[PDB]
């Protein structure tokens, strides 16, 4: 086997910052040079950026450069751009006449650092159409916030909910560098029609924002 | 030149996958090829490698369950894996990784879903704009795409004429074993009485397309 260990595992940097990602192979890579760097943007297959430690592939932006030898390798982004939001992998090959193993590093997430932005919070009751299926989904939207971290808490007639919500986050927006999050509270039709006030509470820093509705209004 | 994976689809828990990788524009035995995969929300993972000479080396985690072979007649390299786990649900690629050479090539990848659920098209419920999902002159609306299997769905708005402010969230796997996601869009509140908003949901695995008009209130 061979493995690759990348550092850091995630980073934030401002537009135009220099970014450095390091990678340590558990074995000497083949011919001391068989290391590539891959980039995976959101919703895309992986794309090779650099091969043989430092060779930039045709059509890869020139702010990407690779360095190192033996078992220690480094990817440098000289001037971070929003389009660089991706997970980056070093890929190493261990070879001998009786060996041929490859490994990806664990990946390094890169995002753009910007100023904090408060989310715009919207809450949606279940449709009457879904209720006839026996299930009620209450959706809470947190739109265009930064940074990615936020706490969402569901309240039903002031009772804190637990274990019946699921959350999902977008990738960083290429233009405003914000994220968006959805929290969906799932209830039985019986439970939903039994209570009145539904509230989603969003906490970012020193601010909590709660959007609510009363059932059937 | 082209690599094309085939044999993807559904596998019951504890079953086996059988994937083929068909080369176009060259003979499959002029190079060595890798099988790689990526589970949802995880990093890329090397499975095994078949040298140009036809010898199969496996990453240790995969060796006990996996078999990689070659069929020069059909110009294919094959992957078989047994006792499939939930954690084996992933997009699988064949690839010459190009860690040291300029020649790299990847297939487009094929999804393998390891589950006891069966194929089901989505129910698409409105996330209606209201006085509550309006703040200032911005209204939020969307569609809840619930209870489909397997991944993926694609969502557009008004046949692709509307993309600004659209957020289509990653799918979540519900306890039922079916997937769910919401797609949302913010629009001028002043458009709600005039403009028609239709989400177009496509679920290729079930050959189902749903167009849901989202009306206010």
């Amino acid at each position: 086997d061979i493995q690759m260990t990348q550092s850091p595992s995630s980073l934030s940097a401002s537009v135009g910052d220099r970014v450095t990602i390091t990678c340590r192979a558990s074995q000497s890579v083949w011919r001391n040079k068989f290391v590539a760097w891959y980039q995976q943007k959101p919703g895309k297959a992986p794309k090779r950026l650099i091969y043989a430690i430092a060779s930039l592939y045709s059509g890869v932006p020139s702010r990407f450069s690779g360095s190192g030898s033996g078992t220690d390798f480094t990817l440098t982004i000289s001037s971070l751009q929003p389009e660089d939001f991706a997970t980056y992998y070093c890929v190493g090959h261990y070879g001998s006449e009786n060996d041929a193993y490859y490994a990806f590093g664990q990946g390094t997430k890169v995002e753009i650092k910007r100023t904090v932005a408060a989310p715009s919070v919207f809450i949606f009751p279940p449709s009457d159409e879904q209720l006839k299926s026996g299930t009620a989904s209450v959706v809470c939207l947190l739109n265009n916030f930064y940074p990615r971290e936020a706490k969402v808490s569901w309240y039903v007639d002031n009772a804190l909910q637990s274990g019946n919500s699921q959350e999902s986050v977008t990738e960083q927006d290429s233009k405003d560098s914000t994220y968006s999050l959805s929290s969906t509270l799932t209830l039985s039709k019986a439970d939903y029609e039994k209570h009145k006030v539904y509230a989603c509470e969003v906490t970012q820093g020193t601010t909590s924002v709660t959007k609510s509705f009363n059932r059937g209004e | 030149v082209q690599l094309v994976e085939s044999g993807g689809g559904l596998v019951q828990p504890g079953g086996s996958l059988r994937l083929s990788c068909t080369a176009s524009g060259f003979s499959i035995d002029s190079y060595g090829f890798s099988w790689v995969r990526q589970a949802p929300g995880k990093g890329l993972e090397h499975i095994g490698y078949l040298t140009a000479g036809g010898r199969a080396f496996y990453a240790s985690w995969a060796k006990s369950r996996s078999t990689i072979t070659r069929n020069t007649n059909e110009n294919t390299v094959t992957l078989k894996m047994n006792s499939l786990r939930a954690e084996d649900t992933a997009v699988y690629y064949c690839a010459k990784l190009g860690t040291g050479s300029r020649f790299a090539i990847w297939g487009q990848g094929t999804l393998v879903t390891v589950s006891s659920a069966s194929t089901k098209g989505p129910s698409v419920f409105p996330l209606a704009p209201s006085s509550k999902s309006t703040s200032g002159g911005t209204a939020a609306l969307g569609c809840l795409v619930k209870d489909y299997f397997p991944e993926p769905v694609t969502v557009s708005w008004n046949s692709g004429a509307l993309t600004s402010g659209v957020h289509t969230f990653p799918a979540v796997l519900q306890s039922s074993g079916l997937y769910s996601l919401s797609s949302v869009v913010t629009v001028p509140s002043s458009s709600l009485g005039t403009q028609t908003y239709i989400c177009n949901v496509n679920h290729k695995p079930s050959n189902t397309k749903v167009d849901k008009k989202v009306e206010p209130k």
